């Protein structure tokens, strides 16, 4: 019941620059405060603890500090090594966590190639329809997809899934998936997939008639 | 030399009761309190409890009251947790973690083990139905790639022409569909020219329910 | 003058070598005879910080009666990591005796002479000493026995890096008589307590844990769990290892209300299998030696551990600790420091 604030979620950091993260505890936590890093299929590792000390093989480039409720990890120049999820921690009563803040790659915008994929006349026969809509290869990540069928918006019928960073050329892909019965399927014909996103001027639809 | 290796991931179901363990190694097993901390999905990481290796004390989070046991097997450096009346909200990764401490003080956490999946449901073993996600026609590159549908448990693998096809795949985290079935798909981009000339297929397999699927993908 | 060291201590009692009791046989071949004489200092305007929590000396009194209990105990199977070591197990004679801490050449023992000094922080009456009051090496879990009382009010001893403490060390300034006997099933035993006399001092104990901690209110609950040593008041008398239940004495509701004054009966066991607080393994014993077997000891401290993970608006919750010996040994040791000349 001691709350830590750990805000921007998320930072979007270019190669080699400098970053500060930050960590706003509800109440004082005198200098009680570690910081942990976790990379995908690794177990979370002790970077800082007692607010400004590093942890034993945590190269310099690390470096904490704070006082009473406002704590910062900064990383003086940003390796490969270091794109990860970031948590604070106190243990000045109990023992809490910070929600996280993830470090990503920073580059250049790049809008989404976008695709439509019918369901498949197998899957029909089984009784159900997916339609899929693919965004490849784009950054940053925030996107949004309206699935429009006959320029009926829907909502709540589709599942997103998202890649993490790719680690050759820093963007993103998506799939959203519409999920229907075969019977409400083949009751209406023009299925679109409308697509949001900075690389975009417009909106980009991609759409097929049943 | 520390380790803490870590047992007992899998599906439990729900109202059942879980034992999950850890082994320690490479310090003096007496001398450091280990805590389990859990982190579900889409949330936060949260502290479950602490055991005294030496004399076995605990102390709980209230969150988790009556539910939780912790205790040990001092002289097998084994450390064990119960969770009892399990509903889909104890779906996480479990962690055990060493706790540095003072003569009088407990501080920061300086090692986690790799941690355990438990999965909370009531959902039959099954394998996938692979449909294909048929090319068309755009950019000089089209998009192909195969739907996996409707298994369970986790995990599926999806590889592309046996391996040999890397460039341009994306597989998908699952998605835990209404159902208690999980679905993804694998799609991959390539040379809109090689539609005719190349053939594409995506190797599925489902261990948990020995089922493994070839699929090729054609174009209309 | 002076700075903060440590160095290898000696030790000094008062043991007869005519005596099969292993403390005395113990003492008489490691320890020299006390000072008949002993000097004291006092240091004039001197202001001077310590920490018991941070205090060699208790690490060195760790060592002795380890190495003490090492050649005093013969238990009859010995389960010590991937092995089983047997022996003979005689009876023996057993009883703590007083050992006094001395420093060597070139070094010097100050002393906090504060009346309500709690172990950490600054003290404003200090002397010199050669050697420590003489501290008997009991090893008890949840109730400290036969050692020294608070000289004014009673007195509650915790490090203060964090709200996250190991174990809380309250010293009382008036002693409850426990008195414990196996009558003369051949394991069963029980400790009878003035429930008047220790309601009395228990409720004050609460009062002050109120004022230490926010001013809320003061539960006490039994122990979480684990070994037999901790969940119960466990302690050596005439060399059998006695467990008693302490459920009785940690009652909410004699804080007035019947029943609570009068005598109370504790139940107890003799156990031959224990869990060594050496942190080793575990041992066995022989049964119980015949005859009415008696132990009448002072309660002059009380281990306790702090919930940590419950919500608190308006309680604490608190329940008997213990386990690691090195609190027994804080518990008289948190008045002393070594400095270097
Ligand atoms: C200590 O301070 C007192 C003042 O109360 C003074 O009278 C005395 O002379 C001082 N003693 C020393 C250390 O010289
Ligand atoms: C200091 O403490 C000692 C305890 O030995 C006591 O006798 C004396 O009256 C106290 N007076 C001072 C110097 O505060
Ligand atoms: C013991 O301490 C309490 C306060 O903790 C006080 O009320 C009581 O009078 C003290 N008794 C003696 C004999 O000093
Ligand atoms: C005890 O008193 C000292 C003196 O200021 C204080 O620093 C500390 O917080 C108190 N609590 C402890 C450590 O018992
Ligand atoms: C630590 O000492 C401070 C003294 O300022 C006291 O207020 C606090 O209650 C102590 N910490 C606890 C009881 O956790
Ligand atoms: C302690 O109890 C025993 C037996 O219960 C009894 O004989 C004795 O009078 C009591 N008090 C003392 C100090 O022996
Ligand atoms: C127990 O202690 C009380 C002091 O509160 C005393 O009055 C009584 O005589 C003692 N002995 C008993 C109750 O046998
Ligand atoms: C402590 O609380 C009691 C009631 O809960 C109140 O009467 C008393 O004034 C409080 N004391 C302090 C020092 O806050
Ligand atoms: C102590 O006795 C109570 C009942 O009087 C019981 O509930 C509790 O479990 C006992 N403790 C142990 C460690 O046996
Ligand atoms: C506490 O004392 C009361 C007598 O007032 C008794 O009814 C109750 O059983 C006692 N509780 C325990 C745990 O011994
Ligand atoms: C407490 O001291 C008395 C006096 O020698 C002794 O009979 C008793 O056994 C001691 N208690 C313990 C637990 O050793
Ligand atoms: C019990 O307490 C009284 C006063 O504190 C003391 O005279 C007696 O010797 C103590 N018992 C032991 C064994 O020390």
């Amino acid at each position: 019941e001691i709350v830590l604030t750990q805000s921007p979620a998320t930072l979007s950091v270019s190669p080699g620059e400098r970053v500060t993260l930050s960590c706003r505890a509800s109440q004082s936590v005198r200098n009680n405060l570690a910081w942990y890093r976790q990379k995908r299929g690794q177990a979370p590792r002790l970077l800082i603890y007692g607010a400004s000390t590093r942890a034993t093989g945590i190269p310099a480039r690390f470096s904490g500090s704070g006082s009473g409720t406002e704590f910062t990890l900064t990383i003086s120049s940003m390796q490969s090594e270091d794109f990860a999820v970031y948590y604070c921690q106190q243990y000045n009563n109990w023992w809490t966590f910070g929600q996280g803040t993830k470090v990503e790659i920073k580059r250049t915008v790049a809008a989404p190639s976008v695709f439509i994929f019918p369901p498949s006349d197998e899957q029909l026969k089984s009784g159900t329809a997916s339609v899929v809509c693919l965004l490849n290869n784009f950054y940053p990540r925030e996107a949004k997809v309206q699935w429009k069928v006959d320029n009926a918006l829907q909502s709540g019928n589709s599942q997103e899934s998202v890649t993490e960073q790719d680690s050759k050329d820093s963007t993103y892909s998506l799939s959203s998936t519409l999920t229907l019965s075969k019977a409400d399927y083949e009751k209406h014909k023009v299925y679109a997939c409308e697509v949001t996103h900075q690389g975009l001027s417009s909106p980009v639809t991609k759409s097929f008639n049943r | 030399q520390v380790r803490l290796l870590q047992y007992g991931g899998g599906v439990k179901r729900p109202g059942a009761s879980m034992t999950i363990s850890c082994v320690a190694s490479g310090y003096n097993f007496n001398d450091y309190y280990i805590h389990w901390v859990r982190q579900a999905p889409g949330q936060g990481l949260e502290l479950m409890g602490w055991i005294d290796p030496s004399g076995g004390r605990t102390d709980y989070a209230g969150a988790f009251g009556d539910r939780v046991s912790m205790y040990r097997d001092k002289s097998m450096n084994t450390l064990y947790m119960d969770l009892r009346s399990l509903r889909s909200g104890d779906t996480a990764m479990y962690y055990c973690v060493r706790n540095v401490g003072t003569a009088g003080s407990l501080l920061h956490y300086d090692h986690w083990g790799l941690g355990v999946m438990v999965t909370v449901s009531s959902t039959k073993t099954k394998g996938p139905s692979v449909f294909p996600l048929a090319p068309s026609s755009s950019g000089g590159t089209a998009a192909l790639g195969c739907l996996v549908k409707d298994y369970f448990p986790e995990p599926v693998t999806v590889s592309w022409n046996s391996g040999a096809l890397t460039s341009g795949v994306h597989t998908f985290p699952a998605v835990l569909q209404s159902s208690g079935l999980y679905s993804l798909s694998s799609v991959v981009t390539v040379p809109s020219s090689s539609l005719g000339t190349q053939t594409y297929i995506c190797n599925v397999n489902h261990k948990p329910s020995n089922t493994k699927v070839d699929k090729r993908v054609e174009p209309k | 003058v002076w700075k903060d060291a440590d160095t290898t201590l000696f030790c000094a009692s008062d043991a007869k070598a005519h005596e099969t009791e292993v403390h005395n046989v113990w003492a008489t071949h490691a320890c020299v005879p006390t000072d008949p004489n002993p000097q004291e200092i006092h240091l004039e305007n001197v202001t001077e910080n310590f920490n018991m929590w941070k205090n060699n000396m208790v690490e060195q009194m760790q060592e002795d009666v380890i190495s003490l209990w090492d050649q005093s105990l013969q238990p009859c199977v010995k389960l010590t990591g991937g092995s089983v070591i047997k022996q003979a197990c005689p009876k023996i004679s057993f009883d703590p005796i007083p050992i006094h801490y001395c420093t060597p050449a070139g070094y010097v023992i100050l002393k906090c002479n504060d009346k309500n000094f709690n172990g950490t922080g600054p003290c404003k009456n200090v002397s010199s000493v050669q050697c420590t009051h003489g501290i008997k090496p009991v090893v008890s879990t949840q109730l400290l026995l036969n050692g020294s009382l608070a000289e004014e009010e009673i007195i509650i001893r915790s490090e203060n890096l964090t709200n996250n403490a190991k174990t809380i060390i309250v010293h009382l300034n008036k002693s409850v008589e426990i008195n414990c006997t196996r009558p003369s099933d051949i394991r069963k035993a029980y400790c009878e307590i003035n429930g008047t006399k220790w309601n009395k001092v228990l409720k004050q104990v609460t009062e002050k844990l109120k004022e230490h901690f926010n001013n809320k209110t003061i539960i006490f609950q039994p122990p979480s769990g684990g070994d037999l040593e901790i969940t119960m008041h466990h302690f050596n008398c005439r060399g059998e290892f006695f467990y008693c239940n302490t459920t009785q004495l940690f009652n909410n509701t004699c804080i007035t209300m019947k029943g609570c004054n009068g005598t109370i009966t504790l139940p107890c066991k003799i156990k031959q299998i224990i869990n060594m607080w050496q942190g080793t393994g575990q041992a066995m014993y022989a049964p119980p030696i015949d005859g009415k077997i008696n132990c009448v000891s002072n309660i002059t401290g009380i281990l306790l551990t702090r919930d940590g993970g419950a919500n608190n608006t308006s309680n604490e919750t608190f329940r008997p600790g213990g386990g690691n010996i090195k609190d027994n040994w804080r518990s008289e040791l948190y008045k002393y420091k070594v400095v270097q000349i």
